[PDB]
């Protein structure tokens, strides 16, 4: 059925709400993945930052199965992330420049493509393209994934519809895998 | 080492994976 | 007795009931100052509570300052690193046929690792528990006991 913040795919220290699109961190950083992945093709998802307190911090994006659940995303190879704090991107636990932060009400897009042509990451701040972040990445299965320093409170959208659909850019919601 | 009387929860650091 | 009135007075306690003294086993030991039933909380093993995932790039820290390593782990998930701070309980040695036992308990949301006697043990005794360490390729055991595996891996 439905796509949905994964039931056992998860650290267990977070708090995922009942609808189970909802999550609030916990100490230190810490991975929840969606229930489904993507092989190939381009898919989008969103996510809202409800609430970031002092001192918390999300790192959002994609990552394969193996990625490590008690670590931030980005920290091994099987990952890539969005850093809250000052935008940087991450990828086995090497931060870059990337963008600008984002925080508290932002809505943040979510984007990759994985032609059967070379596969890219791309990020979005309230739809507004943030550059191309990753470039032919590593092939495999790729799910929508969380990881959040202390209690900040993020939710997930994987469609059909979305808050900020970017302009001029093909994808299919994650929704559609439902 | 240091003594301590009682266990103290690590508190990690929002950069504690980083390089 | 709930286990968190146990614990308080294990805290209470451990300080005047235990102490560290050469040892024939070894280096330094713990010791027995008071008479202990069995079955009785002895000693905590205290130390900075880590997450399991954090043990690597602690132990290669520790090894590039030439700094012996001081883990006990609580479970798949958590560890005690009692090497830059700690208590007493880091002096307790191994035995093949120790007086005491390592048991992981829970307090108020917290693991702790505990200390327990497992039979009577009396004043000036030397506490000892089996380190379980895994078997290596190793290192000879001095503990003196008839039974003795001979290394502790
Ligand atoms: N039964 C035993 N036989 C030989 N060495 C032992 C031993 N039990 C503990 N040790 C030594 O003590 C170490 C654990 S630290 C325990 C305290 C130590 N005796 C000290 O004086 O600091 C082990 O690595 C080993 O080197
Ligand atoms: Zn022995």
């Amino acid at each position: 059925s439905r796509v949905l913040l994964a039931l056992h795919d998860r650290a267990p220290q977070l708090k995922i709400s009942d609808d189970r699109l909802t999550v609030v961190g916990e100490k230190g950083y810490s991975m929840v993945r969606a229930s489904h992945g993507v092989r190939k093709g381009a898919w989008y998802f969103e996510i809202t930052v409800d609430e970031m307190p002092p001192d918390t911090a999300a790192r959002l994006g994609w990552s394969q199965p193996l990625g490590n659940l008690q670590a931030p995303l980005g920290y091994d190879k099987f990952s890539y992330s969005w850093r809250s704090k000052k935008g940087t991107k991450f990828h086995q636990s090497i931060g870059k420049h990337y963008s600008s932060g984002y925080g508290q009400g932002d809505v943040l897009g979510f984007y990759i493509n994985l032609p059967e042509g070379s596969s890219e990451i791309i990020f979005y701040k309230n739809g507004v393209n943030q550059g191309v972040a990753y470039k032919d990445i590593f092939e495999g299965v790729y799910f929508p994934a969380i990881s959040l320093y202390k209690s900040c409170t993020v939710s997930i959208n994987f469609g059909p519809c979305f808050k900020y659909p970017p302009k001029d850019l093909t994808y299919r919601p994650m929704s559609d895998m439902g | 080492f240091k003594e301590l009387d009682e266990n103290v929860e690590y508190e990690e650091r929002e950069s504690e994976f980083d390089i | 007795l709930p286990m968190p009135m146990r614990f308080r007075h294990l805290k209470k306690t451990s300080k005047e009931a235990v102490g560290v003294y050469r040892s024939p086993i070894h280096g330094r030991g713990l010791f027995c100052k008071r008479n202990i039933d069995a079955g009785e909380m002895v000693i905590e093993y205290a130390g900075i509570v880590i997450r399991s995932i954090l043990t690597d790039k602690r132990e290669k820290y520790y090894d590039s300052k030439g700094i012996g390593c001081y883990m006990f782990r609580i479970d798949d998930s958590e560890v005690v690193d009692a090497t830059m701070h700690g208590n007493a309980a880091r002096f307790i040695n191994h035995s093949c046929e120790p007086n005491c036992y390592s048991r992981v308990i829970n307090i108020d949301g917290q693991k702790h690792i505990v200390i327990f006697a497992m039979r009577k043990i009396y004043r000036g005794e030397e506490l000892t528990y089996d380190y379980k360490f895994p078997i290596e390729d190793k290192l000879p055991c001095n503990c003196g006991a008839k039974k003795c595996r001979k290394f502790l891996n």
